[PDB]
RNA sequence: UCCCCCGUGCCCAUAGCGGCGUGGAACCACCCGUUCCCAUUCCGAACACGGAAGUGAAACGCGCCAGCGCCGAUGGUACUGGGCGGGCGACCGCCUGGGAGAGUAGGUCGGUGCGGGGG
RNA sequence: UCAACGGAUAAAAGUUACCCCGGGGAUAACAGGCUGAUCUCCCCCGAGCGUCCACAGCGGCGGGGAGGUUUGGCACCUCGAUGUCGGCUCGUCGCAUCCUGGGGCUGAAGAAGGUCCCAAGGGUUGGGCUGUUCGCCCAUUAAAGCGGCACGCGAGCUGGGUUCAGAACGUCGUGAGACAGUUCGGUCUCUAUCCGCCACGGGCGCAGGAGGCUUGAGGGGGGCUCUUCCUAGUACGAGAG
RNA sequence: UCCUAAAAGGUAACGGAGGCGCCCAAAGGUCCCCUCAGGCGGGACGGAAAUCCGCCGGAGAGCGCAAGGGUAGAAGGGGGC
RNA sequence: UAGCGAAAUUCCUUGUCGGGUAAGUUCCGACCUGCACGAAAAGCGUAACGACCGGAGCGCUGUCUCGGCGAGGGACCCGGUGAAAUUGAACUGGCCGUGAAGAUGCGGCCUACCCGUGGCAGGACGAAAAGACCCCGUGGAGCUUUACUGCAGCCUGGUGU
RNA sequence: CAGGCUCUGGCGACUGUUUACCAAAAACACAGCUCUCUGCGAACUCGUAAGAGGAGGUAUAGGGAGCGACGCUUGCCCGG
RNA sequence: UGAAAAGCUAACCGAGCCCGGAGAUAGCUGGUUCUCCCCGAAAUGACUUUAGGGUCAGCCUCAGGCGCUGACUGGGGCCUGUAGAGCACUGAUAGGGCUAGGGGGCCCACCAGCCUACCAAACCCUGUCAAACUCCGAAGGGUCCCAGGUGGAGCCUGGGAGUGAGGGCGCGAGCGAUAACGUCCGCGUCCGAGCGCGGGAACAACCGAGACCGCCAGCUAAGGCCCCCAAGUCUGGGCUAAGUGGUAAAGGAUGUGGCGCCGCGAAGACAGCCAGGAGGUUGGCUUAGAAGCAGCCAUCCUUUAAAGAGUGCGUAAUAGCU
RNA sequence: CGCGGGGUGGAGCAGCCUGGUAGCUCGUCGGGCUCAUAACCCGAAGGUCGUCGGUUCAAAUCCGGCCCCCGCAACCA
RNA sequence: AAUGUAAAAA
RNA sequence: CGGAUUGGGGUCUGCAACCCGACCCCAUGAAGCCGGAAUCGCUAGUAAUCGCGGAUCAGCCAUGCCGCGGUGAAUACGUU
RNA sequence: UGAAACUCAAAGGAAUUGACGGGGGCCCGCACAAGCGGUGGAGCAUGUGGUUUAAUUCGAAGCAACGCGAAGAACCUUACC
């Protein structure tokens, strides 16, 4: 009875939460599409991954119709 | 009907949404106890009701069977039951309004709505219509 | 008109179970899988003990008693 | 300090849809033309250039309206971490902390930051 | 298509009833158990049928449950073995009662019967066919009940069937072989230790020793039935009965 | 790919459903431009549905293929290099 | 095809019809929808032969209704000699529970003075045999082939003699 | 001391043979039929070989195969 | 070797016996011996000709190093799509409104129209369902920061392992039949290894509790206090009459107790009991028949203080009795 | 309960793999030869591709489910 | 390159 | 070319031209491009071809019939 | 070697006349051959089959029925309705 299939879990989601120090360029969120958009010092790769471009702390922000953004508020 | 395929069992926790109030009709029948009511069970009550007051008023049916009923043909363990043997059922939780009668006298609603209660796997109750609305 | 299925009504026929015959080893011994449906209204009967399942045998006998009983009533 | 308009950002429908009224003096639109820069899979529609005359019609700014959209309590219940009791069960009840969705009352035709022209 | 996708060789299919060893109750077949879908019985509702009339008798559509005889699900004791069908012997228990006993209702005149309720005491035949259980049949009966006891009973018996080795038919397979398909053949173990049981003794006891004769607490056995005659050819019935 | 999976991640069964073993020199990079589906009305052949004009129409289209997530403030359609 | 056919082949199947019988899932005759006869793994038939397998009748009988009596050799008792398998240890009862789901051994209840002899086979999941069935082991072995690979044997070109 | 008989089916023609110790048969064998190989230092078998059997035989003979007295008969198909 | 059974070849032949290779190999079974002391697992995951075997990880333990970081907890910040609920997307859905297409009649041939106690898209209101639907959405969980927290806590290197059959219970799901001492995951827990101790008659895992040894001391836990059997025949207020308690369901019934609402009655109720209980009527319709009284449709007035176009029986149909 | 094959004008078969167009034979209908019918000759018509659903621009043809026909299979106890 | 039944002779 | 069909207007017979006459004029202008299998006629003033008349009868659905003349061929090896 | 039941009113010989022959011989006719034109296609006219109708009056049936009775059907005719 054909059905025993499935794919292996991809383990994705936010990796670093709001108010968390981050090193140069470590990943912050792995997402299916654009559940989140870039931000201050926060670029995104082919798989829509979101990673830091600088050190400092991560902060989230909901911009309604705009989207949900995530960025690093640096310091040094 | 259409939907898709076979469906998991799921439990029948507290009769929260399991219930309502009398919508149409002069009287109705409420479930005191949770259960899966079969298609057959339903029609059983219906045809009963009509048969009682021939050429009668109007019977409403507030419940409706859409859960697929799986079952195995006397075997063991490969795959999920081809099911559908009793066919389909309706999730009736304590409180739900199942049948409304209208256009008849009490002694008719009482009797008919009672006879129907004899086809249902459940303890039941017949309501007037108090007034509680919205 | 017609009359067929009305006859398969239970109270009319009589179904007996019993140990099978021939091969089966200890299975055939302590497992009764022989089935015989007699159609009391006409006495006509069929008996079956091919498979190992009493249920699959009762199923078959019935399905053949039908056809025989159907021809009798058809001739009539 | 104030008011009008212009460009820009912010909160992201209480800002929106529609209805009605309103301003061209400055601003903005439309308007005149297409020589030139440039442009249409065809059309100066659009983008682009030169430029008075006309106009506030369209667009837009402003304001009033709730009919639609949008926001929307309170009380109360569902459910529920943690603790305990009951029915064979399908299940149900109590204590302690948490507590919606729906619907109701009601709110809304926005608010505000910077810069520039205009009295 | 190392696709058996972490890929054993560069390079590989069957068969064994002629079979064998190591292991497993970690896992099937028997039985028990749990479960009770299937099974057997009972019940609620009452459309409808029965001239009229829902229960004399019956019951659509659907609902609740009992029992643990069948089919099945699971895999829990048992694979340093719990022998499996049928018959035979001996039984014993249940009661959902086949007969005899008692009773209500009856669409019970009588006789006879229908159906429900009470009721195990005892009873529940002989033969043909088949390994059979089951069933059909012959001739009877008061009746020819159902079921539990490892589908009671192989340290009691049998061994027809079923499960070894031989041989064959059909039949599948190139084949060796194979088949809840058939067919003929085929090795059932003198000694009972304990419990239990059937009998029979020895000992001591029964607060004097002795011979004889009883009491009956407790227990056990048995508890079946038909036919004809009288009452009376009466009641009953048009009569036949 | 989705569900089961109990709002982190994970998570089983011979549980419920469906795909993959490719394709594209443009279906790729960039610069500029552009915005659907669909509904009503008007239109010669057409005709429920070609193409044309109007209005309404925030994403129900589209994104080579399954499904989901995303998405017109482009990832969608066109062009130049 | 001939022939044969519910068959040493027929699942349905006790097929249907006829014979035999009081009554016949068998037997025998017949028909033919042959699951799935069939012509040298021969087809059909056949006198005789067979400790082969089936059906029937006569005869005769303890095979049986259904048992009884009787004889000898055991078994029993006394004298002589005197084993065996088995054996955790025992001071080893019934019911209803119970427990790993079949209890002398736990629970409750009931019954029971101690020890033997003759006799029975219900239990001790009784003895015996590290289950033959079944599965497991990247265990073994016998066998087959158009499984793989190899060898004998054979055939064959070249060459030596 | 010393046969119970009769009728009627199946299998096998028949006397024989066999699973020493669970199978005596419808199993094997058999006379007989057919196919096929073999010209003789035969073919075939045993052996590395020499050699031996075949046979001191010669196609009415010898090896292999199947069927299995006897009677009647034994059809069609040469794609693999 | 075999007139063939794989028969026989020195009492067991699908390849004899002896000896040797030999201590073949055996991911299998069995067995493995003195004492005391501290700690103490696992029956998961990934891969595996792997599944009753292994390799790595996880969990145990020892040695050396690190020093408040650990569990748990308070505050704060972010992530989440569940229970619930909802119907705005995808679908499902009962009734009605409205309205394309279809069905069927009158009316037609020029094609048109009008009906429709029919079928039905779209749309609307009413009402509802959904694991793989979500406009919405908790308790809670997860992680970072800050603080409490010195514990057989935590971290780092390294020596030694065992374990990779798990089991029951509570809860949350799938499978199953809302069966199973069933199965398969998740969270927890106890047995495993606590078959040690008290309770539950007895009984791994249910309730109580973590046994270092001794005591003819003491308090309590669950449970229990009439006797077997420790301790109250304790006190007060109810209920139950079945031995219910001592463990079964729809469904049933003037069992008994308690609360509540309705109506009747001293202008006389409920019961019983005496009288009428009527008239067109024989209601109309069907039916062989249908007289309140089979089946179908239904709502008059008159005598009166009163009597239904009728409650139940009954006759063929009446009357009847009520 | 499994696995494999198939449902196409009135009959029997093709087409489907590798989607655009449904072909062959008999039969049917019209006409002719014959005295007439058969044969023979000339011309023509006829198919919802089992049904429901999907993928596609497009389905007999591809994918999923139900229904019917055929072939195998159903062992150890 | 086949076949045409079945009631006609004062 | 061919003149069918249809519209429109009109004459004449006959009591009467809807069904149903014949003709005229305008307009409309059809299939048909030489015909499948098959099949008819004719041997010389014949076929082919082209007109004229008559019977009938109000008129005429006559392209029909009976008769008349005008122009005027082809080809018959042979009897399978 | 050799019946019967049953059943038929014949079976049958030779010869005669005739018809027939995918027998023969001799012989003929627009019979074929040679040759010219034509129906079968189209339109219309006309008769007939069939169906239809209130009735569509009836007869004629291969050759030798089908522009044939009909050398004149609007009503007359006309037998039909
Ligand atoms: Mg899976
Ligand atoms: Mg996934
Ligand atoms: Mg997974
Ligand atoms: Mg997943
Ligand atoms: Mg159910
Ligand atoms: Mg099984
Ligand atoms: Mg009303
Ligand atoms: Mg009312
Ligand atoms: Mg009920
Ligand atoms: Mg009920
Ligand atoms: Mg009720
Ligand atoms: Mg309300
Ligand atoms: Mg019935
Ligand atoms: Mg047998
Ligand atoms: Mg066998
Ligand atoms: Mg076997
Ligand atoms: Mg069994
Ligand atoms: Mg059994
Ligand atoms: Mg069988
Ligand atoms: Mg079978
Ligand atoms: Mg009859
Ligand atoms: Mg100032
Ligand atoms: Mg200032
Ligand atoms: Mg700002
Ligand atoms: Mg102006
Ligand atoms: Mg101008
Ligand atoms: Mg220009
Ligand atoms: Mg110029
Ligand atoms: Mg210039
Ligand atoms: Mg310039
Ligand atoms: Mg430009
Ligand atoms: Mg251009
Ligand atoms: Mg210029
Ligand atoms: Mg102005
Ligand atoms: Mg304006
Ligand atoms: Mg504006
Ligand atoms: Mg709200
Ligand atoms: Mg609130
Ligand atoms: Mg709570
Ligand atoms: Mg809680
Ligand atoms: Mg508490
Ligand atoms: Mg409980
Ligand atoms: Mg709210
Ligand atoms: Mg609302
Ligand atoms: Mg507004
Ligand atoms: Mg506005
Ligand atoms: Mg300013
Ligand atoms: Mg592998
Ligand atoms: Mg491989
Ligand atoms: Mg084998
Ligand atoms: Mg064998
Ligand atoms: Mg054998
Ligand atoms: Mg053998
Ligand atoms: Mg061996
Ligand atoms: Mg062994
Ligand atoms: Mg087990
Ligand atoms: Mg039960
Ligand atoms: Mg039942
Ligand atoms: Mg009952
Ligand atoms: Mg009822
Ligand atoms: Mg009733
Ligand atoms: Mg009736
Ligand atoms: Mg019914
Ligand atoms: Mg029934
Ligand atoms: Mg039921
Ligand atoms: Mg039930
Ligand atoms: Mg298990
Ligand atoms: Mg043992
Ligand atoms: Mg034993
Ligand atoms: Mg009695
Ligand atoms: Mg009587
Ligand atoms: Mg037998
Ligand atoms: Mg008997
Ligand atoms: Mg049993
Ligand atoms: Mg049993
Ligand atoms: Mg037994
Ligand atoms: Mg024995
Ligand atoms: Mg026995
Ligand atoms: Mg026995
Ligand atoms: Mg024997
Ligand atoms: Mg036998
Ligand atoms: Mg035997
Ligand atoms: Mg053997
Ligand atoms: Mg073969
Ligand atoms: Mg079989
Ligand atoms: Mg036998
Ligand atoms: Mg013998
Ligand atoms: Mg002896
Ligand atoms: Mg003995
Ligand atoms: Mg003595
Ligand atoms: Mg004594
Ligand atoms: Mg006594
Ligand atoms: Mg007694
Ligand atoms: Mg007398
Ligand atoms: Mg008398
Ligand atoms: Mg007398
Ligand atoms: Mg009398
Ligand atoms: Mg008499
Ligand atoms: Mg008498
Ligand atoms: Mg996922
Ligand atoms: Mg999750
Ligand atoms: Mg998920
Ligand atoms: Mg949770
Ligand atoms: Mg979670
Ligand atoms: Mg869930
Ligand atoms: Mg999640
Ligand atoms: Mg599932
Ligand atoms: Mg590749
Ligand atoms: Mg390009
Ligand atoms: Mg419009
Ligand atoms: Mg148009
Ligand atoms: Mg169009
Ligand atoms: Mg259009
Ligand atoms: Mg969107
Ligand atoms: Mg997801
Ligand atoms: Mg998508
Ligand atoms: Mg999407
Ligand atoms: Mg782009
Ligand atoms: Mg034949
Ligand atoms: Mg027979
Ligand atoms: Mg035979
Ligand atoms: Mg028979
Ligand atoms: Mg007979
Ligand atoms: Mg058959
Ligand atoms: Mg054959
Ligand atoms: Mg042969
Ligand atoms: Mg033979
Ligand atoms: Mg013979
Ligand atoms: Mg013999
Ligand atoms: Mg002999
Ligand atoms: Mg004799
Ligand atoms: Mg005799
Ligand atoms: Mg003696
Ligand atoms: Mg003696
Ligand atoms: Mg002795
Ligand atoms: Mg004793
Ligand atoms: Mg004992
Ligand atoms: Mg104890
Ligand atoms: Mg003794
Ligand atoms: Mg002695
Ligand atoms: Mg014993
Ligand atoms: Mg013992
Ligand atoms: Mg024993
Ligand atoms: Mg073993
Ligand atoms: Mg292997
Ligand atoms: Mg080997
Ligand atoms: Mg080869
Ligand atoms: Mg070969
Ligand atoms: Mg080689
Ligand atoms: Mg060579
Ligand atoms: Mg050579
Ligand atoms: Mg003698
Ligand atoms: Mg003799
Ligand atoms: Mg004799
Ligand atoms: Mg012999
Ligand atoms: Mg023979
Ligand atoms: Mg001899
Ligand atoms: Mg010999
Ligand atoms: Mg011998
Ligand atoms: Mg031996
Ligand atoms: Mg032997
Ligand atoms: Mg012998
Ligand atoms: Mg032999
Ligand atoms: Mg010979
Ligand atoms: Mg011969
Ligand atoms: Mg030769
Ligand atoms: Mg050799
Ligand atoms: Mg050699
Ligand atoms: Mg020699
Ligand atoms: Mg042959
Ligand atoms: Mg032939
Ligand atoms: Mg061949
Ligand atoms: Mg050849
Ligand atoms: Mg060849
Ligand atoms: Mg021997
Ligand atoms: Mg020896
Ligand atoms: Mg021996
Ligand atoms: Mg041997
Ligand atoms: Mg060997
Ligand atoms: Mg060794
Ligand atoms: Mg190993
Ligand atoms: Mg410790
Ligand atoms: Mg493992
Ligand atoms: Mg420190
Ligand atoms: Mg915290
Ligand atoms: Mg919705
Ligand atoms: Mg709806
Ligand atoms: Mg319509
Ligand atoms: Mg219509
Ligand atoms: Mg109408
Ligand atoms: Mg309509
Ligand atoms: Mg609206
Ligand atoms: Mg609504
Ligand atoms: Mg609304
Ligand atoms: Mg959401
Ligand atoms: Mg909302
Ligand atoms: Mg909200
Ligand atoms: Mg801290
Ligand atoms: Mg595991
Ligand atoms: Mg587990
Ligand atoms: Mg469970
Ligand atoms: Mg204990
Ligand atoms: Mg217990
Ligand atoms: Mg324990
Ligand atoms: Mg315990
Ligand atoms: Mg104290
Ligand atoms: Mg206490
Ligand atoms: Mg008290
Ligand atoms: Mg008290
Ligand atoms: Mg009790
Ligand atoms: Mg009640
Ligand atoms: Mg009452
Ligand atoms: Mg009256
Ligand atoms: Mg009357
Ligand atoms: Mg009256
Ligand atoms: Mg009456
Ligand atoms: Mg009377
Ligand atoms: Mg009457
Ligand atoms: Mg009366
Ligand atoms: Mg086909
Ligand atoms: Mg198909
Ligand atoms: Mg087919
Ligand atoms: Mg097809
Ligand atoms: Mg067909
Ligand atoms: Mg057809
Ligand atoms: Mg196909
Ligand atoms: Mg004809
Ligand atoms: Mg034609
Ligand atoms: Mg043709
Ligand atoms: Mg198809
Ligand atoms: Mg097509
Ligand atoms: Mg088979
Ligand atoms: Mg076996
Ligand atoms: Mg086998
Ligand atoms: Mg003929
Ligand atoms: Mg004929
Ligand atoms: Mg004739
Ligand atoms: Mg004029
Ligand atoms: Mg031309
Ligand atoms: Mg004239
Ligand atoms: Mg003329
Ligand atoms: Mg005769
Ligand atoms: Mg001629
Ligand atoms: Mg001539
Ligand atoms: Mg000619
Ligand atoms: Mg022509
Ligand atoms: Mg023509
Ligand atoms: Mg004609
Ligand atoms: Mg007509
Ligand atoms: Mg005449
Ligand atoms: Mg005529
Ligand atoms: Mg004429």
């Amino acid at each position: 009875t054909k059905n025993g299939r499935d794919s292996q879990a991809k383990r994705l989601g936010v990796k670093r939460y709001e108010g968390q120090v981050v090193r140069a360029g470590n990943i912050l969120v792995r997402q299916r599409g654009t559940r989140f958009k870039p931000g201050k010092n926060v670029g995104m790769g082919r798989d829509f991954t979101l990673f830091a471009l600088v050190d400092g702390v991560v902060e989230f922000q909901d911009r309604g119709r705009l989207g949900r953004y995530v960025h690093v508020r640096p310091l040094a | 009907r259409m939907k898709y395929r076979k469906q998991q069992r799921g439990r029948l926790k507290g009769a929260t949404k399991g219930g309502d109030y009398v919508a149409f009709g002069d009287f109705g029948l409420v479930a005191l106890e949770p259960a899966w009511i079969t298609a057959q069970q339903i029609e059983a009550a219906r045809v009963a009701m009509v048969r009682h007051f021939r050429r009668g008023g109007k019977i409403f049916i507030r419940i409706f069977p859409d859960k697929p009923y799986t079952k195995k043909p006397l075997e063991v363990r490969m795959g999920k039951g081809k099911g559908n043997v009793e066919g389909y059922v309706a999730v009736v939780k304590p409180g739900r309004v199942m049948f409304e009668v209208a256009g008849v006298t009490e002694e008719q609603a009482m009797e008919a709505l009672r006879i129907a209660g004899h086809k249902l796997p459940i303890k039941t109750k017949i309501v007037r219509r108090d007034a509680y609305d919205e | 008109d017609e009359e067929v299925e009305v006859v398969l009504k239970p109270e009319e026929l009589r179904i007996d179970v019993m140990r099978a015959s021939g091969p089966g080893g200890q299975g055939v011994n302590t497992t009764d899988s022989a089935v015989r449906v007699v159609h009391l209204p006409t006495g006509i009967t069929v008996t079956c003990q091919t498979t190992r399942s009493q249920i699959k045998n009762k199923e078959l006998a019935l399905k053949i008693l039908k056809a025989r009983l159907y021809e009798l009533e058809r001739k009539k």
